[PDB]
Order: C-alpha cells, then structure tokens, then sequence
DNA sequence: GTCGCCATAAATCAC
DNA sequence: ACGTGATTTATGGCG
C-alpha cells in the first residue's frame, strides 16, 4: 500500500571478545579493527558497526539510571 | 510486562489513524508516552514491533 | 573524501 | 508453549 510497507547472530565466543576490547577502550583503533575481525572471522565494517552498537547500548544504560 | 488494555488501544488507535505515516514524532513519542504510562524507549520499541509485524502480516 | 551518532529494520531473544 | 515487549545485527542519513 504505502511506500514504508515495501542478519547473523554472533557466537557467545564472538561477543566475549567484542565485549572484552570495549571494556578496555569504548573507542577502536584502526589497528585492533584489523587484529579483531582477523581472530574472530567477521569483516571490519561488523567490528565497527558492533562499537557503534554497544556505544549506544552504553548510552540507554546510562540513562537508564535517571 | 504486557501493556494494559488502554495503553495499547491508545498505540493501535494512533498506529492505524496514522498508516500513512506511522513514525510519530519525538514530541508526538512523549505525548503517546505520557497517555499509555509507559516510556519514550517502550513507545518506540511498539511502534517498531508493530511496522515490521503489519507489513509482514499481508 | 573520513567518522561517529541516531533512528530504524529485521531477526532473534526471553519474561 | 505462546506472544509480546526487548535486544541484537545492520543500514543510511546527516552533522
């Protein structure tokens, strides 16, 4: 009718060491963007795209307090 | 957890007087908040639910 | 020509 | 078990 009416899940694996370079920087470098996608088989727009995620995700939770 | 019964007539009331553009507003968000006693995020959570949940029922 | 935020889609999770 | 509200992957628009 109108024009607004026209993915793979990580391994718990994946998400441990995703998780675990956010806890220790919430930013990625160039360089870990490389090492990471290398390690855990996933392209460097999806380790990216997974900080800007999680960023937001921090984000909700933050304000989730107040 | 669920909705109650108003909250959610209030939702489907505005979804469906709104087919034509059902992405309310940051404002309009609030408003729809504010009458169903549930959050901004909750707002948005129904409205997402309910686009792809319509769409993909026809 | 780079990046990150935000709203959102669609799939999936889970109380 | 189910269903609905919430969360996880993924996109593009925009500043």
């Amino acid at each position: 009718f109108y024009p607004w009416m026209a993915r793979q899940t990580y391994t718990r694996y994946q998400t441990l060491e995703l998780e675990k370079e956010f806890h220790t920087n919430h930013y990625l470098t160039r360089r870990r963007r490389i090492e990471m996608a290398h390690a855990l088989c996933l392209t460097e727009r999806q380790i990216k795209i997974w900080f800007q995620n999680r960023r937001m995700k921090l984000k909700k939770e933050i304000q989730a307090i107040k | 957890r669920n909705f109650s019964k108003q909250a959610s007539e209030i939702l489907n009331e505005y979804f469906y007087s709104h087919l034509s553009n059902p992405y309310p507003s940051e404002e309009a968000k609030e408003e729809l908040a504010r009458k169903c006693g549930i959050t901004v995020s909750q707002v948005s959570n129904w409205f997402g639910n309910k686009r792809i949940r319509y769409k993909k029922n026809i």
